[PDB]
């Protein structure tokens, strides 16, 4: 927008390059870290000479592209948050264990393919939707963070490798479709908006915990539904309209005894002994059928 | 095994990186440190002469110099073996470990368990590991023969 051209020189490499380790051949040795987070940087052309890193942070810079890194996949992790990037259009990386590109100019999910990334963060990006999300080739992607993102359709996030996803504060007028991702272990809709289920079931069997803070939820009949999950043990409904219901947390403890936690608060365990009597009352109502 | 030896009778073992790293602290602007930096910034990963010097410098280290040192997995090339002989860095005795790939992979799966024992990211690619091991065979055969 206003920046000086900011390539880089030996001097920066002499400061940044650090941690000396024996290279991908297991023969010679190399420095493994780079550090030029914020120097108004724009260009990486010198960096090409140092293919052997495992770790870099260069977040909060004016860097617009890193495509030469596609030659250098032996890196294990990169952080470049805040930078000017628009999508992950890199090669399908065989080693980039982790990355983050939060607060970037990123819009979508292009190039998100890497077999050997496990965790990704992208909060405060401009992301709106799935644009290709391979169930298999992302063979290690276990974690994605996306807080605040501008998100849209959430079907097609069909990534069995993922454990947990965080679309908290994301602008999702509705969410949708998780049932097939059995490895799904946690979701936050913390500070989100929604009022009814959108294709969720016990088939997300690994799902232990869901946050729905500030969502529209009111009808505790939903407590009948995702109760079906075999391992869900925690929820949040804090600040939802259902917090005005006279039982609410109580009724939720009736609906799921192993609801250990709600609303930043582990349950009153002796109120589980209460809720067992209340479950008896429910069964006396229900077993009239 | 190297560590077990080092502990059990206070012996030394060295990797090349150990010396180079020591040099970085012992004087970051020594001749060898200056060359090392210059090469690193050129991307010249350890021109062997540097390691050779660092190693014989390590022989200065009194514990080793008087008592005992072992070196692990080094040289990695015949060319290094030759230049070591040229200085005459020359072990009295050499031992070699022959191992099925199956065992290596099983150990690596236990290392995978250790990765949860660990936490910070680390390079764990069995694929690279296999490549390196194969090239270890390639060079070690010639090195052994000589």
């Amino acid at each position: 927008e206003e920046w000086l051209p900011t390539p880089i020189t030996e001097a920066m490499m002499k400061e940044g390059l650090s941690l000396l380790c024996k290279i991908g051949s297991g023969l010679a040795h190399a420095y493994i870290k780079l550090e030029a987070k914020d120097r108004d940087l724009t260009d990486i052309s010198l960096l090409r000479s140092y293919i052997h890193l495992r770790y870099v942070d260069i977040s909060e810079n004016h860097i617009t592209d890193i495509s030469p890194l596609n030659s250098l996949t032996h890196l294990l992790w990169l952080k470049a948050d805040g930078n000017q990037l628009r999508s992950a259009r890199m090669n399908e990386l065989p080693y980039l264990q982790i990355a983050s590109f939060s607060y970037n100019q990123i819009i979508d999910t292009e190039g998100i393919f890497h077999p050997r990334l496990g965790s990704l963060d992208l909060k405060g990006n401009r992301i709106h939707q799935v644009t290709g999300l391979d169930p298999e080739r992302l063979s290690s992607l276990h974690t994605l963070e996306l807080r605040g993102n501008q998100l849209e359709s959430t079907k097609g996030i069909y990534l069995p490798k993922l454990k947990n996803l965080y679309l908290a504060q994301n602008l999702l007028k509705k969410v949708e479709g998780l049932e097939n991702l059995s490895n799904l272990t946690t979701l936050h809709l913390r500070d989100n908006q929604i009022e009814t289920l959108n294709g969720f079931s016990q088939e997300m069997k690994s799902l232990q915990y869901l946050n729905l803070r500030s969502n529209m939820i009111s009808d505790l009949a939903e407590l009948a539904k995702l109760r079906d999950l075999p391992k869900l043990r925690a929820l949040v409904l804090l600040d939802n309209p259902c917090a005005d219901e006279t039982d609410y947390r109580q009724e939720a403890l009736v609906q799921m005894a192993h609801l250990e936690r709600l609303d930043k608060e582990f349950y009153e365990d002796d109120d589980r002994a209460e809720a067992e009597e209340i479950r008896q009352r429910l069964k006396e109502e229900q077993d009239q059928d | 095994v190297a560590k077990k030896l080092a502990s059990d009778y206070g012996l030394r073992c060295l990797s090349v990186g150990d010396a180079l790293r020591g040099m970085l602290n012992n004087h970051p602007d020594s001749e060898l440190s200056l060359m090392l930096n210059w090469h690193l910034h050129k991307g010249k990963t350890v021109p062997d002469e540097l390691a050779i010097q660092a190693l014989d410098i390590s022989l200065m280290e009194s514990v080793c110099n008087t008592i005992g040192v072992v070196i692990d997995g080094y040289p990695v090339t015949p060319h290094q073996m030759d230049l070591l002989e040229a200085r005459s860095i020359i072990p009295m005795v050499i031992f070699e470990l022959h191992v099925p790939s199956k065992e290596i992979f099983k150990r690596l799966l236990l290392e995978k368990k250790t990765e949860q024992s660990m936490s910070y990211p680390l390079h764990n690619s069995s694929q690279i590991i296999a490549y390196k091991n194969a090239k270890y065979h390639k060079n070690i055969n010639e090195i052994r023969q000589f």
